[PDB]
């Protein structure tokens, strides 16, 4: 136990450190976009240890470390899961974010804001682990939002040019719209349940569940760009292909889906919600490959095909598949 | 409603009774109020007659304070006596009518019914 | 700029007999 | 100048009560307010009512 | 000239201060006022420690 | 409370026998001293309220809003000495006088025991209030201003003062600790139904309720900076603060009489949100921001839910830091180009890149990013108010998505894009403006960390 | 010409006498004081003297209190078989329902 | 922006740095106090009560 | 630390390794390199604290609190019983929220220790979970935000009223 918590813990504090470095404290400019990169693969590495120890014999823990705010009868901790999704992901993740960022090092070489570009890309992965770290709601809600912020500010990264900051608004937009799904699952969870941690709601297992559930689905739809919300991701390649790379095809818009796979709890009693996943996942599939059958801008197909793969995802989730969903995920 | 009191000395600022009641502290906060309006009397009369508002004039300033101070005294004076006899009088006749001011026999919450409105 | 302060116009409204 | 001038200050001075202006004052005023007064109305009155009657599920509800 | 002029530049910076010491005691000497239910609540009453005269002031 | 009315006191002969040069420095040092005195006030007991004295008396309600109300002093003062610079020697004076006054006003007013007390302080920081607008607003629309906010105060307040006056009569007492164990439930008679209105309408006026929000435009816009910081960071939260008090005595009646302005604030946060987004002036896209969160405040406390007022704290508390900070991120503007159109100026960012940040961070903290202390008390209400009523999340959720709108078109429509080619005068900026802003948001984000300290007396 | 009233005067650039200026007066000297009283109050006091006071604060609003309380009756009532909680609040015998 | 930003950095230190080293050695060579039944008879402060040394310092001082 | 009876957890069983593989496990060296590493020169520091604060030890007190009579018994408008009493049930509410919390804290415990059998291994806890739930919200629940000792008695009365109506009318049949 005390090296898996030690060790999963220090993969997500190594990489705030280059974060707190740029209070021009050891900082100098030249070589930061080296320093992140190496942080990102030490990560990996650290990463590699409670992902080996789960794998060898399952071992799962949750971490509550610090008290924040106890509201009555209901106590906010931050706190974290390091369970099979995170275990599975956080590698991934760090692994992928390893190479974009090596990446990044060459394309953006001429940029003059380069270091303002790889702590942008820092504050992205920082605010996704901690998306798909949390235990309580409130702690996701924070992930949740701080990977659409981030989304923002990069999508917009050449802000002289008025069609990039209509399509960083555009993200906003469609991503505030299914924050109110997102918002309602957690006013529906408080009241019926008098909880926002994980724990305690599948412990009571809700059997009308068609609101709260609706409400995550919402959220989904926004966060992974399913039809009807999903116009905004083939807008946000206005950014750097290294954005495109990272948020906008192999990370970020995933946290819909993740969402969905979080609560499979839930879902797995529920046919009703299936059903609309499994017909909204569908129609966005087909809707965005047929979209990327005649489009010549390089970017634009490889973001349809990404709606089209997510869409893929949202189907695997409607046939009550989700370990299959997060398995489509990684790879 | 108290101007015929039946022990009311007529057209006298402060009747004898009155005697009998402790006097303003000269260091009652009423009072040290009154003598800061006096000074900013004082410092209005310099500043409407184009004075150096702070230094002159100070044997001026000194009786605005004073003048000030001195009447605020026995207007408390008679403030409290008035106040006083308002008391006097109030309990006089709750004496003189014990029939019109019954002492209630006065229950504990575990008794009384009070209707429950729910906040939902 | 400088503080709007009232010009010829804006006080020649209370010059007036009534307002 | 001109463009926020007209924008603000210029519009009541030209604004007059007649048909036009009076209904959709009233449809886009008093309308939207009347029709969630009802909506809110119709639904605590429905969900105070189950609640008197034990009939709506609060088995674990003690946050409000 | 030292002290002199120096305290003329700087006497200032005592206002302030001073209110707030005498704002102090003034709230201290309200505190005396109140001494009505002082170690007689039925919460905290207790008794007085040998030495010790009033449980607080 | 003597240990902070007597210091402030004494800012008014500190600034006037100051020498003329040291009369900004000497105000701002010593009322940062205050400001960190405040700091015990923070004696909270679990049962109890911190009772002073017969007069004053301090709970987890009122202790936060007097700590932001004497942080703002010495803010407002360095954001005022910019353009006062040119004002001769005894009229600067007056102007800090006036911001005195009313911040003697104001911790007074958030400490009367008694709500005859309250009432007295709380119109008394009306006069103050108009003589900055009037005197030291910029615009000949400062004059109008001023009428729209005194008459739209006044002509609620005085039924207020006729209603205060009758519950003394009958209950025998306004002191609010007596009130909490003396309270009777009101009986639903017309009679009463024009108590509550009486007791409720000038702090209605005051938020502003949606429909009774004209005079707010007029006034934070016209006002000098001071004038505005104050008046949205602080004097709104009268009407808030006002309101979280009378209420205690306003039960049952509440249950139905709140139905119209929880109507009017659920559709009037939606409605004043809209109007964010077509504004062409800066200033006055932030004050109808303002109505827009205020709106919440009134809805949470009609509902009158633990976790509603825990909420209505918060956002009275975020939104005084934010608006204020916002605004004096407008003021930086109009002392460069002297406009307060938000179209002229464009393309900031390039030219001013640390209070671009500045920006981001006001942005983000008005349209409720988490874990700010902005988003816990707008989710705190949202939670609330679902539970009263599962549709209205519906009215919330649309005006999350209209407040990301507005907060982002003014950042993208100032500081991003190209450059006005004519305006050459946007020159750095300068220290004093950077510690202006990073001392709202500093504080903003710290309470961050320790939330409860600004979640009132339900928590 | 109408009234005699001067022309608005041209605005004052800081910086120009001042490269040095940080914003808050003309004069060099006063200027550099306002800034140092400034960061020094308001950073090194108020905010960090203020932070730290706040973080420690001897338990604000009795909520460790209560904690601990809660810990020492929920151990009494299950080692004694009593219900952890009861729905009365107050004992039934001190109550005396009407009719 | 530059010289702001230094200027904030050294007057958050100035005293951030002190504290820092301050609460540090607090914690080491004093530590928290230790929890314990009431002695019989005995009435503590009311900020014995407390568990922090600093805390109970601001009780003791301030409160 | 904490009572174990307030906080339980069961005896845990570690189940021994037996390899059938001649691959040298990876876990094994890293779990000797990190007590060599980590833990030992960590638990170095530790005890040289632990020995700094055996030189100065102090205490602090759980305070206690005289029980005083309660709402019921203090009549009416008398606000000096009134105070005390009302005091008492807020320090009593707070009380039984943080109950609620170590209830709560028990049952989210059990769902992540028990793994996938919580649903079967976890009945005790959330039957216990459920009951002071109930006890909660009968004492507490729709009381408003200005809740009061007076209030919460007005609700218990009317819930008495209704339990002594519901049994002469379920005694009667
Ligand atoms: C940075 C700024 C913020 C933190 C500033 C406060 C600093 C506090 C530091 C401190 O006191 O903790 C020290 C710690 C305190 O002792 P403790 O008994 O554990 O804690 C006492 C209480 O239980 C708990 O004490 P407490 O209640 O006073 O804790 C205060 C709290 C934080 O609270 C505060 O201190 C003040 C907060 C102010 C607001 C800060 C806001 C800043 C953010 C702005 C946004 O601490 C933190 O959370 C900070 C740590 C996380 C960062 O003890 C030590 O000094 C050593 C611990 C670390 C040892 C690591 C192992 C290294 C050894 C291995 C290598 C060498 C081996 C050689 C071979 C062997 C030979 C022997
Ligand atoms: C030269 C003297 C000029 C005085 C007459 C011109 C001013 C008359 C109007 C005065 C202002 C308006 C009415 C004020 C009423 C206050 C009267 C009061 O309360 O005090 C009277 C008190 C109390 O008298 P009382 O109790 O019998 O009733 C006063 C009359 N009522 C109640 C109707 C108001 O009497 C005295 O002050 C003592 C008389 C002293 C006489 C000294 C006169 C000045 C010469 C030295
Ligand atoms: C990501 C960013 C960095 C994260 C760092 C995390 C670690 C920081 C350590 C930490 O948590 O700190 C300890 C605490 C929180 O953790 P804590 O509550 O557990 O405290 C730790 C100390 N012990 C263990 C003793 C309890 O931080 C604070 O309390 C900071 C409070 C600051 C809020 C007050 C600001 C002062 C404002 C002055 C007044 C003027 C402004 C106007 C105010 C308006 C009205 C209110
Ligand atoms: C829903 C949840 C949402 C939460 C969102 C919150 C957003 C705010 C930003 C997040 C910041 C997270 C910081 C987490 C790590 C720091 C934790 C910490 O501050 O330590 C405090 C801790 C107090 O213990 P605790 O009981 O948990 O606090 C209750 C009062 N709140 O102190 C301790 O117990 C021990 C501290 C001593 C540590 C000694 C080690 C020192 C090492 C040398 C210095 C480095
Ligand atoms: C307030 C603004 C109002 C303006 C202020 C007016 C100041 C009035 C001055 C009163 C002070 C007089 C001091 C003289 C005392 C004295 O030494 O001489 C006594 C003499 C009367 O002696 P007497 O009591 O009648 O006979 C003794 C036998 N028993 O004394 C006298 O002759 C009595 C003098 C007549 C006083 C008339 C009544 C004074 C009240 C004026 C109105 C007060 C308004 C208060 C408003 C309340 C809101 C603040
Ligand atoms: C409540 C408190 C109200 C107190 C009223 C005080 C009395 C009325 C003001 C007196 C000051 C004045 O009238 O003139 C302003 C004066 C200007 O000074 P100067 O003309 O140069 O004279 C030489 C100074 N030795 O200023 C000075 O230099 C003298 C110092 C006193 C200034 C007092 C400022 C009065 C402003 C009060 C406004 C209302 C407060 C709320
Ligand atoms: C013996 C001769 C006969 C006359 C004697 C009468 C004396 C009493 C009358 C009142 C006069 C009080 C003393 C006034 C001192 C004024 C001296 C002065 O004007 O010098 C100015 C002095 C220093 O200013 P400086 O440094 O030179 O220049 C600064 C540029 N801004 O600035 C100062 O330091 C002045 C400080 C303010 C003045 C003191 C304020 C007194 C407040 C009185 C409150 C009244 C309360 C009454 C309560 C009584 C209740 C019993
Ligand atoms: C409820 C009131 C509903 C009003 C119904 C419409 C009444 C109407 O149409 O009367 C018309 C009359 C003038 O008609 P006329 O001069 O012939 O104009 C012809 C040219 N089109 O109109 C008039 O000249 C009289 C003016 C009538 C005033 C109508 C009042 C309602 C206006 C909307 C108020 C908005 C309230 C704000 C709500 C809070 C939120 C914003
Ligand atoms: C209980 C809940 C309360 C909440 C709801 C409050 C509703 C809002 C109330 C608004 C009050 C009226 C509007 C006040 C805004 C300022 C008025 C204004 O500025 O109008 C300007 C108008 C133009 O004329 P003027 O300014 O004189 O020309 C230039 C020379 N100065 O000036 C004029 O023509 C003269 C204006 C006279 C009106 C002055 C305000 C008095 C308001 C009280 C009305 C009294 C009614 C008494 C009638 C009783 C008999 C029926
Ligand atoms: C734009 C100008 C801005 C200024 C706005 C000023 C707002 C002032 C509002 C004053 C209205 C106060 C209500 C006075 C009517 C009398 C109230 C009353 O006593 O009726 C009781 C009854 C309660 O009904 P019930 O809940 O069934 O009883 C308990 C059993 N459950 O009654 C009920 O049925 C409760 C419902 C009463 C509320 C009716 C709501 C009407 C529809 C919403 C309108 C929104 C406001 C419109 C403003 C437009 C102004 C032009
Ligand atoms: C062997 C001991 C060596 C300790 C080295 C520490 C040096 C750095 C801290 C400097 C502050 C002075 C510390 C002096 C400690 C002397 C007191 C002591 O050692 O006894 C333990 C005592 C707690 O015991 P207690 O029972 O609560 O109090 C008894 C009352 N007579 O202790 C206390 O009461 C705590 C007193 C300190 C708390 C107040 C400090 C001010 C609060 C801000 C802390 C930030 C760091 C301070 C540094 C300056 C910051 C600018």
């Amino acid at each position: 136990m005390n090296m898996f918590s030690s060790l999963s813990l220090v993969t997500l504090l190594l990489l705030t450190m280059p974060i707190m470095m740029m209070s021009f404290n050891t900082y100098k400019p030249s070589n930061y976009p080296l320093y992140v990169k190496t942080a990102i693969s030490y990560a990996f590495i650290t990463s590699m240890i409670p992902t080996m120890m789960f794998i060898h014999s399952g071992q799962e823990l949750i971490i509550s470390n610090w008290h924040w705010l106890t509201i009555q009868t209901l106590k906010l901790s931050l706190s974290f899961k390091m369970d099979y999704f995170s275990m599975m992901f956080i590698p991934v993740a760090l692994f992928v974010t390893w190479s974009i960022m090596e990446f990044s090092m060459w394309y953006m070489y001429s940029d003059p804001n380069i270091n303002k570009f790889f702590k942008y890309l820092l504050l992205f992965l920082i605010t996704m682990l901690i998306l798909v770290t949390a235990n309580n709601l409130f702690q996701l809600f924070i992930g949740w939002e701080g990977v659409g912020i981030m989304s923002f500010l990069l999508i917009g990264w050449w802000y002289g040019r008025a069609d990039a900051n209509t399509a960083a608004l555009q993200a906003i937009l469609y991503n505030r719209i299914g924050d109110i799904g997102f918002i309602l699952a957690m006013a529906w969870f408080l009241t019926n349940l008098n909880t926002w941690d994980l724990q305690q709601i599948f412990m009571l297992n809700p059997s009308d569940s068609n609101m709260p559930l609706i409400g995550l689905a919402l959220a989904a739809t926004g966060k992974s760009a399913q039809f009807g919300l999903h116009p905004w991701l083939p807008s946000a390649m206005e950014g750097p292909t290294p954005v495109s790379a990272l948020l906008h095809s192999s990370t970020m818009v995933v946290a819909g889906i993740f969402l969905l796979i979080r609560f499979y709890p839930l879902t797995e009693n529920n046919k009703y919600i299936q059903s609309i996943t499994l017909c909204l996942g569908a129609i966005t599939t087909l809707f965005t490959a047929m979209c990327a059958l005649t489009q010549n801008d390089i970017k634009k197909i490889i973001a349809f095909s990404t709606s089209s793969q997510l869409g893929l995802m949202m189907v695997t989730i409607g046939i009550n598949q989700p370990y299959l969903a997060f398995l489509h995920i990684c790879t | 409603m108290m101007t015929g009191r039946q022990g009311r000395a007529t057209f006298q600022f402060l009747p004898d009774e009155a005697r009998s009641l402790p006097p303003p502290k000269l260091t009652d906060p009423r009072l040290a109020f009154v003598g800061f309006l006096g000074y900013c009397s004082g410092l209005i009369d310099n500043a409407i007659r184009r004075r150096p508002v702070l230094l002159a004039g100070l044997h001026r300033q000194l009786l605005y304070i004073t003048s000030f101070v001195f009447v605020g005294y026995y207007l408390l004076k008679r403030q409290d006596y008035m106040y006083a006899v308002r008391d006097h009088d109030m309990f006089s006749y709750i004496k003189s009518h014990p029939e019109d001011f019954p002492e209630k026999d006065k229950k504990t919450y575990g008794e009384v019914f009070e209707e429950f409105h729910p906040v939902r | 700029a400088r503080q709007w302060q009232p010009d010829v116009e804006w006080a020649e409204q209370y010059g007036g007999a009534v307002m | 100048v001109r463009w926020t001038y007209a924008r603000s200050a210029n519009i009541y001075p030209n604004f007059r009560p007649n048909t036009k202006t009076s209904l959709l004052g009233a449809l886009f005023g008093i309308g939207p307010l009347v029709f969630w007064y009802y909506v809110f109305k119709t639904d605590r009155d429905r969900k105070e009512k189950l609640i008197q009657e034990g009939k709506l599920d609060r088995t674990f509800n003690i946050s409000y | 000239m030292n002290l002199l002029q120096v305290v003329r530049d700087h006497w200032v910076h005592v206002l302030v201060p001073m209110g707030f010491v005498f704002g102090y005691y003034l709230d201290r000497k309200n505190d005396e006022k109140l001494t009505a239910f002082r170690n007689k609540s039925l919460l905290y009453k207790r008794e007085l420690k040998p030495n010790e005269e009033v449980t607080w002031k | 409370m003597l240990k902070y009315i007597i210091p402030t006191i004494m800012l008014m002969p500190l600034t006037w026998l100051s020498k003329n040069n040291m009369i900004w420095v000497n105000s701002t040092a010593h009322s940062l001293l205050i400001s960190f005195t405040s700091l015990l006030l923070m004696n909270q007991f679990g049962d109890n309220s911190l009772n002073f004295s017969l007069l004053f008396f301090s709970d987890s309600l009122s202790t936060p809003l007097l700590i932001l109300t004497m942080w703002l002093l010495p803010l407002m003062l360095m954001a005022s000495q910019h353009h006062l610079s040119k004002e001769n020697l005894t009229r600067k004076k007056l102007f800090i006088t006036m911001l005195i006054s009313l911040q003697l006003f104001l911790i007074m007013t958030f400490t009367a025991m008694e709500l005859i007390l309250f009432y007295i302080l709380f119109e008394a920081t009306l006069v103050p209030t108009l003589i900055i607008i009037t005197r030291w607003g910029n615009q000949t629309e400062r004059l109008n201003a001023g009428l729209y906010f005194l008459f739209y105060t006044l002509a609620g307040s005085l039924p207020l003062l006729v209603a205060l006056i009758y519950i003394q009569n009958t209950v025998g007492s306004l002191n609010f600790l007596m009130l909490q164990y003396w309270v009777q439930p009101v009986h639903n008679s017309w009679s009463n139904v024009f108590m509550w209105l009486a007791c409720m309408m000038a702090f209605m006026v005051k938020m502003p309720l949606y429909g009774l929000h004209l005079w707010l435009p007029k006034a934070h816009v016209e006002a000098p900076i001071a004038g505005s910081m104050v008046l949205a960071a602080v004097l709104l939260k009268l009407g808030g603060y006002g309101m979280l008090r009378i209420t205690l005595i306003l039960n049952p009646m509440t249950d139905f009489m709140a139905y119209p302005f929880i109507m009017l604030s659920l559709w009037g946060m939606i409605m004043t949100s809209s109007i964010c987004l077509r504004q062409t002036d800066l200033k006055s896209l932030i004050a109808y921001s303002s109505v827009s969160h205020m709106a919440l405040v009134i809805v949470a406390i009609l509902i009158q839910t633990p976790w509603s007022y825990m909420g209505a704290t918060a956002l009275m508390i975020a939104h005084g830091l934010t608006s204020s900070m916002l605004f004096c991120l407008a003021n930086s503007n109009y002392e460069r180009i002297h406009s307060r159109t938000m179209i002229l100026a464009r393309g900031l960012q390039t030219l001013l890149p640390l209070m671009a940040t500045w920006w981001l961070l006001a942005s983000l903290t008005n349209l409720a990013l988490p874990p700010t202390i902005n988003l816990i008390g707008e989710l705190f209400v949202v939670m609330s108010t679902f539970s009263w009523s599962n549709i209205t999340i519906i009215l919330m959720g649309v005006n999350m998505v209209i407040t990301a709108l507005y907060s982002l078109y003014m950042l993208i429509m100032t500081q991003r894009g190209k450059y006005t080619y004519h305006i050459n005068n946007i020159s750095p900026s300068f220290t004093r403006e950077n510690a202006l802003m990073s001392l709202h948001i500093l504080p903003l984000l710290l309470l961050t960390l320790n939330p409860k300290i600004i979640l009132g007396p339900l928590y | 010409l109408r009234w005699q009233e001067d022309p608005e005067p041209e605005d004052e650039n800081l910086y120009e006498k001042n490269p040095d200026s940080h914003g808050y007066d003309k004069d060099p000297a006063v200027d550099i004081w306002n800034m140092r009283v400034v960061f020094f109050f308001g950073f090194s006091i108020v905010l960090v003297l203020g932070s730290t006071f706040v973080a420690y604060l001897p338990d604000y609003r009795m909520q460790e209190w209560a904690r601990r309380e809660a810990e020492r009756l929920v151990k009494y009532r299950e080692a004694h078989g009593l219900p952890i909680m009861e729905s009365n609040c107050f004992d039934p015998s001190k109550i005396q329902l009407p009719e | 922006d530059k010289r702001f930003l230094k200027l904030l950095r050294f007057y958050i230190l100035l005293t951030g740095i002190p504290v820092a080293i301050g609460i540090t050695l607090i914690n080491v060579f004093i530590g928290e106090a230790e929890l314990a039944e009431i002695p019989e008879g005995y009435v503590p402060e009311h900020w014995e009560y407390f568990k922090h040394p600093i805390s109970r310092w601001i009780a003791r001082t301030f409160f | 630390s904490w009572d174990k009876d307030v906080y339980p957890e069961p005896p845990r069983r570690t189940p021994a390794p037996s390899p059938q593989t001649s691959l040298p496990n990876p876990i094994t060296y890293l779990t000797k390199a990190f007590d060599l590493l980590v833990d030992r020169p960590v638990t170095l520091v530790r005890e040289f604290i632990e020995r700094q604060h055996a030189k100065n030890k102090y205490y602090y007190y759980h305070r206690e609190f005289r029980r005083v009579p309660d709402i019921t018994e203090c009549q009416e408008k008398d606000v000096l019983c009134m105070f005390e009493a009302e005091m008492q049930w807020r320090r009593d509410y707070k009380v039984d929220q943080e109950i609620v919390n170590i209830i709560q804290e028990r049952l989210k415990a059990c769902q992540q220790r028990e793994g996938e059998s919580h649903r079967q291994n976890c009945a005790k806890e959330l039957e216990q979970f459920t009951q002071v739930v109930k006890a909660y919200q009968d004492r507490y629940h729709d009381l408003g935000a200005h809740y009061s000792a007076r209030k919460c008695l007005a609700k218990q009365k009317q819930r008495m009223l209704a339990e002594r109506k519901a049994a002469k009318e379920a005694a009667a049949a």
